[PDB]
């Protein structure tokens, strides 16, 4: 019958539950998730910039130009490129590239490439310029790199070689050469006349001489030979200066670095998903205002930051009685 | 929790206070009724929220993974990377997790502090004036209106005119 | 600690109770003993075991030291290596022993909370019809038997009966 | 006399301390130690597999078959392995092994190998086989590693070697070779006839062409030679062509990767322990149930996290103050 | 604060008490005055002291970067040598402001502890013998003297005496 | 009215300000500032010692001895090295300094050279030792690098040179020799005479033989050739042993490692500012009490903690009532 106050405090219908040091899965009014947890399992544009998608090639591919990387010859700029774990048009004359990942830390800090000529075929008058192997088909027939130009004897001979080019452009230029390792002594003449031969190469930093490593190897896409590419950064007004006797796979195109900024070259399976993001990994895409998230390690945009969690949940409100 | 109010002397909570985080259920002859206080409400609200804003921005500038390769004749410095990057991942999600789970548990004991503090705060208001169930409640001697009931809230409760 | 109760109020503790961690000590005619208080040790029990876990299993993903070689050529990532190696050790052993230290502090303050909250809730239940010493002892007005005792440490003493 | 209840809680005659960050040396009742402080001393078997103790030689000395390592020619499965900071048997034969560190690395990733000959000795019929060096003595005699040949000219004549090998086996095969720097041109001659020659190696992946070094050099373990060594994981059904004139330190035996699994090179000085454990350091090996330890940071097996803390005290009961 | 004394039923602090950092405000026949409490502000100088340098010395062993230099074709390196020495002054700096933030809040919060072990200490010895205000403020029923004060501050006051 | 006490606590006029979790700009009656914020802006001595200041010259530049950096001839011992981004005086004949950057680490270790003598001038009997070059003026005239010598024919001739070197000092010697890069087959023998040369080098760990590298390069300081140059510790009791046929820039001064201990190559544009301090920054020296400072992260001697922090203050005192 008589009056009374009493103190107490909100409870609802949550079932909303976080945990302590002391204490797990404790039922509380209101929580705040902090963890972002999905993705849209796409490859997106970045804010409105398409990715660079190399499909089935390889940086190597795309840049020397393996007859099968022809979609690639002159791509548009891109927010961030995409090749697969083991791309299968890489460098189809068997061989490698020097340095190759320091090439593409490089391009990890590029957006666009320009490529334009460097050393015209109509320069090759005392060589033969049409080199090709079954190692690099093309609609079934052998072909070669389109950026680069495999020179052999042209009447019995093979006299010295010497071409300059000098950087007029304002932008840095990424210039790739090669030279081929041969089977025997015997291809060495039969390809180049010269039995003892060079490249060397010289621009305001670079001071290279090549000489060919004849040896008996394994049969790599059908071919024992070898080829082994390397590449320098020409700054503007500097040269280049390539002398030779054989064994020169000449630079046909060169890139110029038009376009430097934020971007990263990501493995992954996926194809292009025709859709736009601000925030991109390797697996799909995030769409979020969560701090966090834990969808993959490498991502690219405006993210939240990444955790290995399961689970993150803020306790906001209060224990809540059943 | 650490202050012994939030399922302490206070055996549980209300589904019929939907106002606030804290407040009141009184019973006079007018009708009983459930009133949030306003003032310690509020401030839980700005502390709760100031503090999810402060560990938002304490990693605002966490470790950010970045690819890098490795060739065949490089395995150490890829193991090395790889470690470090898987490092400071781990040392990152640990202080993300043990800051929530340090602050979830500093909320709950913020709510039960924030609730004893209401009861005191009507308690020394009251004194002689009303008797101490012990149950979170207070039984009244003299028979308290509802213009009673409202100047306990305010802080205006005039304790010489009912003495 | 910060609850005023362990080496506050009650002076100091009793090594008569070998029974639990808090509790009574009552007498009367019948005579007098000690008896741990059952939840609230049990409800203690459990929070502690399960901090002692929690920081085990929050160091679990730790960073593991690999031993990598360099040449005599290597040196700038030889230094690289040991530097990020002891550095993530540094990192982790600071989590570890600051851990340990807040969670201590917290542990201690835990104590005396459970402490203070159990003076409460005999205090609440007994109102007018004991004394309230100031040592952590209750002096009753009334006699108070066993089974009378009993219903104090049970929370279920009878109030109107006694006054 | 009236009747009284009181409040209370518990104290013991504990003396056990534990830190907090407003205070150090808190006495309380009941304290939980998690720091493992202690460890036995020895090297032990790792979940009752043995460790190759390689003792007084290096990995280069075992895998090379430096003729004081003859107790590591064909070891069984190991766990970990266990190297000397300064291990006296080495290359015997002064020089270098290229890429040794990245060998070793891949080391770590094997359990187990089954060595093979892929080149008999006695095989080499334009060539002598059996050439020695005092830098590598056996017996008290000139000897040489048992796992590659050095070859030298026969009848003053070094015929181009021509010598291939197919991994007809399923497992990846280690195949390791070398070449001889000669101190000056009259030695060169002396030992393979052709002043100007080369080494040439082809696999799948491998194009490899070594050219000799002459230069004066000072002596080590009595001789100014050198030998540099070579390596490469040839794949199953991948086959190596080596083609040489001079300075081949031609492979006789090879091994098969038969167990790849976890293991590691650990330094250490001690040697076997008779002794099985699961958590091993190279200062001793660690039984305990502590979810950390300061014993070392270099750990293999089931392990407590490693930490450089002196002392972890976790506080359990509560303020020890009993009433005096 | 979480104790509810510092700014809670004490309004606001004593501009005239500039003796200690918890007192008293007594008033007799005889005058009135400001004195500190020795206790309770000398173990408030220990325990804060005692987490300064705590957190200092927790810090010792912090991360120093060195500086490496690479080469025009040791870029990946180079970044991975940054991406480290960036990734362990941003873990440091985190744990730094971080201990900051949280012990500043542990601080404020072990103050309003004090007064409010103070004002329970007070409380507890004085007992029917005088009224509790609720503001702070004890008014005695019978006259406290000078010495009677004395008593109060140093803990030797007398109850059966008064009662 | 009946007596009376009451409980408190000290306010004062204090407007410090902290920060803690739930709340910012609390106001306290004491604070503890604990972050040192200020420097000096100078390059001091670093507990008495100076550092050694390079100024326009390079490491590479003081050590080979290139002319324009002759204050550098005979240092004294020094605290730590100062090194400005890009030093007008490196490399003045162009080329490159094999493991540059392990020579430099190992520098960061090294507090005193005693440079002495290992090949005299008057060696020199068969050949010409007074090459010099255009890219390295002394006082404006041709000269070259002070601490090796650029052998050249004599009467049309150049014969083996066999030179060694028995490091019979009690400390590791640092020894600098180098290679010269030609610019055609013509240069080579109207410098050396023979047209295929070598540089073979051997100690008890060293095992080295290089070969010049024509190439056609752009001019550098006015020049298309190049220098290479290489380096080893020679222990002591150890010989080093040089073979020649031409090319050889040839050690003439080598360098004692007398004193090994704490040292740093810092990077600054700041010079030598006459002061002394405990703890120096590439940007200014530290004189603090702060357990932290957010300076610079790079830093030589007894120094606070470096944290990138702008602020950080500890409460001490209590809330400061209005
Ligand atoms: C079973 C058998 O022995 N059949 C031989 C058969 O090998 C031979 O084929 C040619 O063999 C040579 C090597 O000896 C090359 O592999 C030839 O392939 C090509 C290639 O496609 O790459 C042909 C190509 O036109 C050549 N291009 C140029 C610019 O020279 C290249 C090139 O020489 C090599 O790649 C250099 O390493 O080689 C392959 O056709 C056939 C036909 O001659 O004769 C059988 O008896
Ligand atoms: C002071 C003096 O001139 N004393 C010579 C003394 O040098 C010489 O001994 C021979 O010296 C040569 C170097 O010129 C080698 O050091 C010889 O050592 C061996 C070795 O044991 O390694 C002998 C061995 O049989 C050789 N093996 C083969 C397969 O050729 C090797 C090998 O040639 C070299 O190591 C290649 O670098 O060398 C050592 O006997 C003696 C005898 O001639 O005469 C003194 O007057
Ligand atoms: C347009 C034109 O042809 N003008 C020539 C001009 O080239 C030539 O200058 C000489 O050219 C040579 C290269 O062919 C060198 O660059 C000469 O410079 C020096 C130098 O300063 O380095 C001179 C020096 O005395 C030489 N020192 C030694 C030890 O040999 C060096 C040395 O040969 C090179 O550096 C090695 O690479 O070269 C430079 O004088 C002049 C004079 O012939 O005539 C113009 O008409
Ligand atoms: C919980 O309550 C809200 C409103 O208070 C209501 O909209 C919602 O339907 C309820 N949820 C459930 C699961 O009953
Ligand atoms: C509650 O916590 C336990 C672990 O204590 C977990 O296994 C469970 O999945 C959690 N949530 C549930 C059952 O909804
Ligand atoms: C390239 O051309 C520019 C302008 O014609 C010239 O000034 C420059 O010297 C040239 N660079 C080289 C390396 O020859
Ligand atoms: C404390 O008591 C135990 C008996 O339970 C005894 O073993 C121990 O030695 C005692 N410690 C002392 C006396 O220091
Ligand atoms: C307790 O701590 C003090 C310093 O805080 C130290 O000197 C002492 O060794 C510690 N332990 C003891 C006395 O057992
Ligand atoms: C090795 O032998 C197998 C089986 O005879 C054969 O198929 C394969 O081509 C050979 N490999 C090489 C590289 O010659
Ligand atoms: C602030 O207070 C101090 C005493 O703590 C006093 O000395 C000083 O004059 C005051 N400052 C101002 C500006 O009033
Ligand atoms: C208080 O905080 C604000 C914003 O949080 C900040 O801009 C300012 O520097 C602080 N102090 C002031 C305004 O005196
Ligand atoms: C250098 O000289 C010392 C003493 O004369 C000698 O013992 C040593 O063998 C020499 N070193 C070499 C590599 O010849």
């Amino acid at each position: 019958d008589p009056d009374q106050i009493c103190i107490g405090y909100h409870a609802n219908n949550s079932t909303e539950q976080v945990d302590t040091i002391m204490e797990k899965n404790v039922t509380v009014t209101h929580a705040q998730d902090i963890l972002e947890k999905t993705h849209n399992g796409k490859l997106c544009d970045l804010d409105g910039v398409k990715p660079l998608i190399l499909r089935d090639c390889s940086v190597a591919g795309w840049l020397l130009g393996n007859p099968m990387c022809d979609e690639f010859l002159n791509v548009p700029e891109w927010s961030y490129i995409v090749e697969k774990i083991n791309p299968a048009n890489d460098l189809c004359y068997p061989g490698n590239f020097n340095d190759y990942e320091e090439l593409k830390h490089l391009l990890s800090r590029i957006n666009h490439f320009e490529k334009i000529q460097i050393i015209p075929k109509s320069s090759w008058s005392d060589h033969e310029a049409s080199g090709v192997s079954s190692a690099c088909p093309y609609q079934g027939r052998s072909s070669f790199f389109r950026n680069v130009v495999w020179l052999t004897k042209k009447d019995n001979a093979y006299p010295t070689i010497k071409r300059s080019y000098n950087n007029t452009n304002q932008e840095d230029l990424l210039v790739l050469w090669g030279i081929h390792h041969p089977n025997d002594a015997a291809e060495q003449t039969r390809l180049y006349q010269n039995p003892t031969t060079y490249i060397s190469v010289g621009t305001s930093t670079l001071n290279q001489r090549l000489v060919p490593k004849i040896a008996t190897r394994s049969k790599v896409n059908g071919q024992s030979g070898r080829m082994e590419f390397f590449w320098t950064i020409l700054k503007p007004n500097d040269a280049i200066n390539f002398e030779s006797n054989g064994n020169f796979i000449a630079p046909e195109n060169a890139y110029k670095i038009v376009k430097k900024g934020d971007s990263t070259i990501m493995k992954s399976e996926l194809e292009y998903g025709n859709c736009n993001t601000k925030c991109q990994t390797p697996i799909g895409a995030i769409n979020s205002s969560m701090p966090f998230h834990n969808i993959h390690p490498l991502t690219i945009g405006e993210c939240p930051k990444y955790v290995k969690s399961s689970r993150l949940v803020l306790a906001t409100g209060l224990r809540n009685s059943p | 929790g650490l202050f012994g109010a939030i399922a302490g002397f206070i055996e549980g909570g209300w589904q019929g206070m939907v106002d606030g985080w804290y407040g009141y259920h009184h019973s006079n002859e007018q009708g009983s009724g459930y009133a949030a206080d306003k003032e310690s409400t509020q401030k839980a609200i700005d502390g709760v929220t100031n503090k999810v804003n402060s560990i938002i921005d304490k990693m605002n500038t966490q470790f950010e993974a970045v690819g890098r390769e490795f060739n065949n004749l490089e395995r150490r410095i890829e193991n090395l990377n790889k470690k470090m990057e898987d490092g400071f991942l781990d040392v990152w999600t640990y202080n993300a997790e043990l800051l929530v789970l340090m602050e979830n548990e500093r909320t709950l004991d913020f709510h039960d502090s924030n609730v004893k503090n209401l009861y005191d705060k009507v308690r020394l208001q009251l004194r002689d004036n009303a008797k101490e169930l012990g149950n979170g409640c207070f039984e009244f001697y003299h028979r308290c209106d509802n213009e009673c009931m409202e100047s306990v809230r305010n802080g205006t409760y005039d304790y010489p005119q009912y003495s």
